[PDB]
């Protein structure tokens, strides 16, 4: 399970931090012609050279897919499971987080 | 005087059996089910803990009395089985 999880959160990671690019273009635009070429230069750039911009004709369109909501926060999930390794060995302290976070007192009576 | 009049009995009533009512867990397919917990992290966790204290309970061996008979014949069984600090 945790590694099904890390390999989902780095492609969700991708996508949300880059974005997914979309060109809209006049249905006269044919394949193999220069305005094509246009086109997959635009695409590739905004994804390798966010720095280089885009000059778009007024009936040419550009946006970035909509996911519509934050990124889920999968972190407790993927901890649940990675820590749960440690669990079935029949260890009664969390070997994840080890020190860190809001947690009980008595450290000791866990080691015991 | 008289032995029992009254014999060991099945706790059974209507659709209990022997003490169970759910047919997915009579008889041995029952324990097909007790089987497959086991490899459940939760369950290994639980019984980890559970086995560890019972066996860590510092078992000894008590007389029948103070008689030194009775402690002769508890002598034999603290052999027997090795008794010592940590079991």
């Amino acid at each position: 399970a945790k590694r099904a999880l890390i390999l989902l959160i780095n492609h969700g990671l991708e996508r949300f931090m880059i974005g997914v690019p979309t060109l809209t273009i006049p249905k006269s635009v044919r394949q193999g012609t220069k305005q094509w070429e246009a086109a997959k230069e635009i695409v590739k750039n905004f994804v390798q050279k966010p720095r280089h911009g885009i000059i778009l004709p007024d009936d040419w369109k550009f946006d970035t897919v909509d996911l519509k909501s934050a990124m889920p926060d999968a972190i407790p999930y993927l901890t649940y499971h990675d820590a749960g390794i440690a669990r079935a060995l029949g260890i009664d302290f969390n070997t994840v987080q080890l020190n860190m976070g809001v947690q009980a007192i008595n450290i000791g009576e866990f080691v015991s | 005087l008289e032995g029992a009049s009254v014999p060991v009995m099945s706790t059974s009533y209507d659709v209990v059996v022997d003490r169970e009512f759910d047919e997915l867990l009579q008889g041995k397919d029952g324990l097909l089910v007790y089987h497959k917990m086991l490899s459940d992290g939760t369950v290994k966790n639980a019984l980890n803990y559970i086995f560890g204290r019972i066996r860590s309970a510092k078992w000894y061996v008590e007389p029948a009395s103070t008689d030194p008979e009775d402690i002769a014949i508890a002598a034999f069984i603290h052999a027997q089985l090795g008794i010592d600090d940590a079991s």
